């Protein structure tokens, strides 16, 4: 009932970040205090690391396991998304902005912390385990999957946005609200997946598969928190930020159709801001009037 | 947001279900009060102001000196004594950050309304402190509008030429084409459009000194004249504008045309070169029938007859072509062109149409010269002979290339004041002056044609807004006659100054006695057919005004073979693009395509609603593209014929409507007279 | 050296179905005969049950087996294009030609048909055999995929370009030359990829690998030949369909970085027709001698 | 396959691990006994062949009737009397597919070797039968080879000109720029390589009367330039070839490089026309010492000076104009430039470097005007006087714009008839003719400067050849003293001639008096240095000529004082591209690139070894890129301290080094005395 419209929304929504003129940033970038610049940089790096799996394992090899063609072409058209436009975008925004050493010292910094290195573990470890017909481990990665475009992707998301609420950084911002405006509904679809398999199973499997839930999304959690403080701190942001990776880890379970797991609290409304002719032939009467 | 600007922006903001236009006056106080005024430079009296001015380099000496500083005090007098007021924003924000003379640093102004039509008026005069005075009553009362070059930089020593719509001749060799890139160059530099005729250039794939296959075709010659008005673009002011015009019987018609395609390469598309498409009766005719016609090669043409294949009359020519087995031609399908040129239209408004026949059957100067091709506009329609530029150090044959000189009269404030005679009189006086004092150093034809055809373009504008205004469908009959009446009187005062000139200086244009004026022939339709009008209204309209009837044709018929004709060429109705908003008119004699547009300067937002625009005649400002295109032509072609060259003429298409309609629209404007065809903008 | 050159030219050649208005092709339809719609139909299935191959499989199993990011994004994209692009222009062409129960009976034929069968799962085979870790395997798989992509596909193609050539389905040949521009581009990218490969085995391996690309190309060739018979008998044109589909063989060849096999011919005028140097800082002294 | 084409390829198969050398002879002889013989056209006698060569338009008959039927069969005979076979099959088929005379159809052979070689001297000689069988025998013997279109055009009725590179000078003003696209345009149609001195257009941002950041700088012109090359491409032949240049202190020399870039936009980017850096000695230092250099606006220099930035010496006016508020200027990294040449040179092998001051420390006409820039060949360093093109109806201040007609020695073959003085006298003949013989009426400057100047280019080819086939490394200080003797030699022969010339005719070139030859200067380092040969294998391959001493150089000296000099230059080795084939020897002085190159003709592959590769002199012809660019930049400068023009030296580079190893070799070059640097080309 529904995959066709999303086909329709994904093309429909196609973009590249050289649509994007990014020259008009660098004055407030340049403006920036070199920990807020930091903090910048290692979020963006964070998200490419995401999107990078997301777009390489997460999205084809989910597309291999669900079946019709149509649900097939919309999943291929995502995994492209995430590694041919959003993963290469945040390079456009580090070519424009900073200098090739911090952007080579930005990748190295991804490959040896600890928080980001966790995550991915964990994610595409779930996307591995997918058993050819076997339904289970297939939920078991969409959960997974919606988690990263629902919930993991949203302590990187916070500083673009606070910054393009204060009409900071806004041709960076404006390439960030487009990737997220395809997060959003590429969470929405693979949570649809998701729930599709959770609802043939008995009311026990559902009871477990509940608990698999729960328990993925507090240990992803709990990591976040610490990768969140190692970033933020600096800046100041650290509490403001877990406050919005609650919010969106509660969106991400309604993808999953489930309810609500923290309680709601105020955002930082900056962070709300932030958000041919047909043709004819000539007949032998139109020469005659 | 500036005050005025707001009080421009609640217009769109409906009061009782109606627009509020009459906030647009007080805008205007607002744009004067808080802006103009303030940022408007003042002196003790005008003989400081003329000082400044002078000592600057804003002013020239020459024109100024003509007069005692008691005579231009006058009229400065006279221009400000009117109390103009500007009665839209949008004419004074045009006037005041188009026309008005500005600081070196663009701060401040040094011009009001006044100021600009009292210097234009005593260029105009050359020394006549009446006949200036006579001006600035004429521009004031806003009955006429010298064009945007006129009017801009009339008086400035720091300016571009008076004329800027210049048709340049391109003949068959490396030399000429070399010349005409480098006379474009020149009147780009200039400030003026540049039209080029390519139909005598050889096609593709002919030959060079007896060598096959070497010609580039006219696409290369395109190319090159393409990066030269991209080069010389007023000094980094404005892109630079050129057109080029070819026979639709060249073989290289479809490359031509191919140059406009989105599909087509960068080493084939010219992105600031405009194209016209000169389509002859016979075209038309093959068309028709459906018979297949044959593209011609130029240059086999020139070998075997020893003339151009522009030169001489297809009608008569094209059989003696296709059966000269000396002349290599390709086949074609007349009806895929004109499907090809109404789609390319479609997706560009490119290229322009101009009806050979349509023009040369009306032509009162076929003597010298049939009309083979139009300016940028697509409205100047004169005889042009091609210059022989040879070699270095060697004579060169300079022939005629087109320079005429714009000037528009505003058909409402004309009426409403009941002098067409007076405001067309002065109307040629100023535009034969601003002829007689161009000289332009780097385009010798240009020049000789200048001084010997001493054509000038009068043109008209407002008649949209002077129709809807008097309760009058642009559509309508009324409308036409109208126009037929009102035209009509144009070109007879028009025709009685140039003779009345010719006279007073003893001189005629150069080849007058073999034009029809000289034979009489000119006033053939009007010493048989009464132009009075038709309808009640439209009497009237005209009351208080003598219509000339048929013996005072005959009279003028009389006097013309008598005297002569000072100028080959009078009237031309050009778009006036911006000078229409200043003169608070409807553009041309175009119908609106908007009753209010919505413009964006800088960062805001301003509206500009149609002048006289109302709850009462709110329908009768009927939009151009909701508008019958057939009854437009008719209308136009209605105007044609009382004008001597062409009118700027755009379509105005829906996007419902596809290239079979633009193909019959095309048509319906051949059969009806139709000389040239703009634009095609699309809705 | 390649993959950001071979991205933005795939890139910018994005395009939609819905670009193209199909409804105009019945004017020139109906007046074929029965031969020539039977035709046009079967190279049609042909090709989209070729395509549909590569979309599920080719395209997704060789960006899973090669290493680099940019590599597995271009590779992505052109999965998408199969699966997002291709597919749906393939289906809009039919159901704009024909009504729904031909349609079926067309592709319940094809699909039985000997020749389309034997290339189809030739080719899918190659695929299923790749191994991890195991570039030998990876490189058949890529030559069967450049097969198909520059060859494979051409014996169907010169239909419609042949009609195209010619004034007849001018919308559907549209969209026929936009896919054969797309696998042109796929077929030389995945030959370079290839040909990576071949480059680093030894001078036996390289060899072997030739025997292996010949051998693989006859038997191809072989029933080409019976599959050309097969279709364009009927409507007299298999002659200069067999001189398209050679020319088009060294085409492929030559992406492999391979000599052509087949001598040069001329092809059918209507469907020709219808087709850094390492920079270094002066550290002075360099001034001097 | 032919059979000359199978025997050609059976070189490469290898017979005892031997190259099949003599397998190529054999092809010759195919490639004679099976095409040439049957394709040839036979004649009854030469009468029959003259009279058909005449009234069928394949040979003008002015210079055939100069001399009796009797003198020219005698000339004939000479030239077929020496049995001259073609040694390699590249040789034959280069001459008959690029060089000999064909039909209109080109179906035929009309002109043999001979034929060509006794056409070419006919001409040369201008009547004298004596002088045009000693041009034959200078050619039939291979001793002296004209350049490729004095070669190829000598005689011809459909010739182009004779002349093969041309340089303008480009004054600042967009009548120069304009007609500098013409000449442009009509030199290309005329077959040869236009060189344009951008330096004197004012840079990007200047003010076009004061009206300020107007202009498009050097890079709307280079645009313009490119799309006139492009247009004018010898009637589709050969693409249309043209070089601009640029000094490094123009402010436009970053968006100049920028039109080479690989990254370039379309806007910028320029594809058919070659860009040349001229570096002053003070870009050198500036880069030397690290300090920040400045780049400047043309037009403030020349308001404030009065002269052209590149009209006077930045050595001595850099400080000035630095210092100079009413100067304005950009600061720039001139190591940061430096490394960008050297990057652009790696990625495209463009821009041309030319030492201006290594030019000018030599120069003996710095009186008449600096060198301030070079051919689109990179070999071409003379005086030029930029030209005042004015407008139309005004008179044109004509300059000097560089012509030299192009003539290069065999070394291998004038070394083994021992005969350098005869040959550069004959050649020098030769090319005086040329020059008297050429007349330009679309190139005002350039034939006022062929008048005046008087300058030929006298060029060698086969250094590598004769120093491989002699056992002599070129790297080796044995061939550099080889070439220290040949061309001083070369030059001493080539002054008498020059000297003899002028007293013969009563004439000198213009502006002489001025000049170092009159003063003396330029024979200094003749007159106190000796260039005999240091080492006894090099005097020995001398033995049968007299070295000149000093003592010969003093009595040139005094001769010169007495009598003048006709040509104001000389020597220029031209890189000699595809007529060095016909010849059998290397190209140029360069080291060459392959022993043996596949080239690849139609559908098959031809391979050419090196003339006199083999076996015992394998690894004396050591390729161009294995060999160390320091010593190739020795050999150049000891061959263009002899050389009053430059030399197109082609550097040759591995993949494996870096930017700064290219940097490093052109500041060895300009070390080293080196003028001009022509080509990066990598391996
Ligand atoms: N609509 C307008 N068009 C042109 N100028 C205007 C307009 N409105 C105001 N101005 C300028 O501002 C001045 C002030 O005009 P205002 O409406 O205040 O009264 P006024 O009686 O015309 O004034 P003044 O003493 O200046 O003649 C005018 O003289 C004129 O220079
Ligand atoms: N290498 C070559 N260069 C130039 N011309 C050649 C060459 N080889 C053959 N020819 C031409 O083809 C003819 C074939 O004759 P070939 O050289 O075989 O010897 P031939 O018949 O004994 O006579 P001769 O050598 O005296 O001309 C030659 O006379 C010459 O005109
Ligand atoms: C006309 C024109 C000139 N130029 C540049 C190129 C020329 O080298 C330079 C000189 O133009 P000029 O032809 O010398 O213009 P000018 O003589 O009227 O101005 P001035 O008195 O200052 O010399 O201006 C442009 O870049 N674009 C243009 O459109
Ligand atoms: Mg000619
Ligand atoms: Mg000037
Ligand atoms: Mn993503
Ligand atoms: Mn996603
Ligand atoms: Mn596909
Ligand atoms: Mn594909």
């Amino acid at each position: 009932d529904f995959t066709q419209m999303f086909y329709n929304q994904n093309v429909k929504q196609f973009w590249l970040p050289e649509e994007i003129a990014l020259n008009g940033d660098l004055l407030t970038w340049k403006y920036l205090g070199k920990n807020e610049q930091d903090t910048y940089m290692k979020v963006l790096a964070g998200l490419t690391l995401l999107d990078t799996e997301q777009g390489n394992t997460g999205m084809p090899i989910v597309a291999e396991h669900v079946d019709g063609h149509q649900r097939k072409a919309v999943l291929n058209f995502m995994a492209m998304m995430e590694n041919a436009v959003h993963a290469k975008s945040y390079s456009n925004i580090f070519m424009t902005l900073a200098p090739t050493e911090t952007i080579n010292e930005v990748f190295e910094w991804v490959k040896q912390n600890k928080y980001l290195q966790k995550k991915a573990q964990m994610i595409v470890g779930l996307y591995k385990a997918i058993q050819k017909d076997d339904e289970i481990s297939l939920f078991k990665a969409m959960v997974a999957s919606v988690y990263l475009e629902s919930f993991l992707f949203y302590s990187g998301f916070y500083y673009p946005l606070y910054f393009y609420g204060q009409g900071k950084l806004m041709q960076s911002g404006e390439i960030i609200n487009l990737i997220l405006r395809d997060e959003a509904i590429h969470g929405v679809y693979v949570g649809l997946l998701a729930q599709e398999i959770y609802n043939k199973q008995t009311e026990e499997k559902k009871a477990e598969l509940r608990e698999f839930a729960i328990d993925l999304l507090n240990q992803l959690y709990e990591n976040e928190l610490e990768y969140t403080e190692d970033l933020y701190d600096q800046v100041g942001l650290s509490h403001d930020v877990k406050k919005f990776i609650r919010y969106n880890a509660n969106k991400a379970l309604m993808n999953l159709g489930f309810d609500p797991y923290f309680e709601e609290e105020d955002i930082n409304p900056i962070v709300l801001n932030g958000l041919k002719a047909t043709v004819e032939p000539l007949k032998d009467d139109d020469f005659y009037f | 947001v500036p005050k005025w600007i707001q009080l421009n922006n609640e217009i769109m903001i409906q009061k009782d279900g109606k627009f509020q236009f009459d906030k647009d006056k007080e805008a205007v106080h607002s744009y004067f009060v808080d802006y103009i005024n303030q940022n408007t430079v003042f002196f003790h009296n005008l003989k400081e102001k003329l000082d400044y001015l002078v000592e600057n380099q804003y002013y020239e000496e020459e024109f100024l000196s003509l007069y005692s500083f008691e005579d231009i005090k006058e009229v400065f007098k006279t221009a400000y004594a009117k109390k103009f007021r500007f009665p839209s924003f949008m004419s004074a924000f045009k006037f005041y950050n188009d026309y008005a003379l500005k600081t070196n640093d663009k701060k401040k102004i040094l011009e009001r309304y006044e100021d600009r039509i009292s210097i234009v008026a005593l260029f105009f005069a050359n020394g006549d402190t009446e006949k200036a005075k006579e001006y600035v009553n004429l521009m004031i009362n806003q009955e006429y509008q010298p064009s945007t070059p006129t009017f801009l930089n009339a008086g400035r020593k720091r300016r571009g030429e008076l004329v800027s719509c210049f048709l340049l001749e391109v003949n068959d060799s490396l030399n000429d084409i070399s010349r005409a890139i480098d006379i474009s160059m020149q009147l780009s530099k200039l400030g003026g459009g540049v039209s080029l005729n390519l139909s005598k250039l050889r096609a593709k794939g002919e030959a060079i000194k007896d060598v096959e296959n070497a010609t580039k075709g006219v696409v290369g010659v395109m190319k090159l004249l393409d990066n030269a008005f991209r080069y010389a673009d007023q000094m980094g002011q404005r892109q630079g504008s050129g057109a080029a015009y070819l026979n639709i019987f060249h073989r290289d018609i479809n490359d031509f045309l191919d140059t406009k395609k989105i599909s087509a390469d960068e080493d084939v598309r010219v992105k600031t070169l405009s194209i016209g498409v000169v389509i002859p009766d016979k075209f038309v005719e093959l068309a028709r029938e459906d018979k297949a016609a044959y593209v011609f090669y130029p240059h086999t043409i020139y070998k075997e007859y020893g003339q151009h294949m522009d030169e001489m009359d297809m009608n008569e020519m094209y059989d003696k072509f296709v059966d000269n087995p000396r002349v290599k031609k390709e086949k074609i399908n007349p009806r895929k062109l004109l499907e090809k040129l109404a789609m390319l239209r479609s997706e560009s408004g490119y290229p322009y149409i101009m009806f050979q026949d349509n023009v040369n059957k009306v032509h009162a100067n076929n003597h010298i010269s049939k009309v083979k091709f139009s300016n940028l506009c697509s409205e100047v329609l004169q005889a042009s002979q091609v210059s022989s530029y040879t070699d270095y150090d060697e004579e060169d044959e300079i022939g005629l290339d087109i320079s005429c000189n714009l000037g528009s009269l505003n058909i409402l404030n004309v009426m409403e004041h009941k002098s067409i005679e007076k405001t067309v009189k002065l109307a040629t006086d100023s535009l034969t002056h601003v002829s007689e004092t161009t000289d332009i150093r780097n385009a010798p034809a240009v020049r000789r044609a200048n001084k010997a055809m001493k054509s000038i373009g009068l043109g008209a504008m407002n008649l949209h807004g002077y129709l809807a205004q008097n309760g009058i469908a642009y559509e309508s009959p009324e409308a036409r006659d109208f126009a037929n009446t009102f035209f009509m009187m144009v070109n007879f005062y028009s025709i009685q100054r140039s003779a009345e000139i010719a006279k007073e200086k003893g001189e005629t244009f150069d080849q007058y006695e073999g034009s029809t004026y000289a034979t009489g022939e000119y006033f053939d339709k009007y010493v048989s057919t009464d132009f009075s009008p038709k309808y009640e209204k439209i009497a009237n309209l005209f009351e208080g005004m003598h219509i000339p009837t048929t013996e005072d044709w005959k009279k003028l018929k009389a006097f013309v073979a008598e005297h002569g004709m000072y100028h080959s060429y009078r009237l031309c109705i050009a778009p006036t693009g911006s000078i229409s908003y200043v003169q608070s008119s409807t553009a041309s004699v175009m119908p609106i395509m908007e009753r209010i547009e919505e413009r964006t300067y800088g960062n805001s937002k301003t509206y500009y609603p149609m002048p006289g625009l109302a709850s009462n005649n709110w329908f009768f400002y009927k939009e151009a593209y909701d508008m019958d295109m057939f009854k437009v032509v008719d209308m136009i072609a209605t105007i044609q014929q009382h004008i001597d060259q062409g009118i700027s003429f755009t379509l105005f298409l829906k996007d419902t409507m596809t290239t079979r309609d633009l193909n019959r629209i095309d048509l319906y404007a051949h059969h009806r007279g139709i000389k040239t065809i703009y634009y095609a903008r699309t809705k």
